[PDB]
């Protein structure tokens, strides 16, 4: 299915094998994680809001880290990573004033 | 043809660089007490 309200940002991420960077499109919600591709437009991999441990904001690159899910890491090239640190920051609040232990 | 040899070598200079000098932040689903 798919949900209204969606934010996507535009990040560069580099291929195995030759040392360049090509453009990516990736979609955040208030529930999950994804990247799309911007030839086929289509989802190649996703992961959930709850299971990421720690992140990394510098001016131009965007850092994640994973826990029991991952094996390597991931790390893409942001204009705006002010914005996607402060985007998910609030989507954590929202959760832990909803399912309270 | 043309070779690049300048605009690659320093934006993936700058990507590293600011790579392993960026400051972490933890999340508090997995820390109870702070």
């Amino acid at each position: 299915p798919l949900g209204s309200g969606v934010s996507f940002f535009l990040v560069k991420e580099k291929m195995k094998g030759k040392n360049k960077l090509v453009p990516r499109l990736l979609g955040i919600t208030k529930e999950s994680v994804m990247r799309v591709d911007e030839k086929t437009k289509e989802v190649i991999q996703e992961w959930s809001l709850t299971n990421i441990k720690r992140w990394a904001a510098s001016p131009k690159s965007f850092t994640l880290d994973f826990g029991d899910y991952q094996d390597g890491y991931y790390s893409v090239q942001t204009t705006e990573g002010e914005q996607i640190a402060q985007l998910i920051a609030g989507y954590i609040d929202i959760i832990l004033k909803k399912k309270k232990s | 043809k043309l070779l690049i040899t300048i605009h690659d070598r320093k934006e993936f200079a700058k990507f590293e660089e600011e790579r392993a000098r960026a400051k972490w932040v933890y999340s508090p689903l997995h820390y109870s007490a702070r």
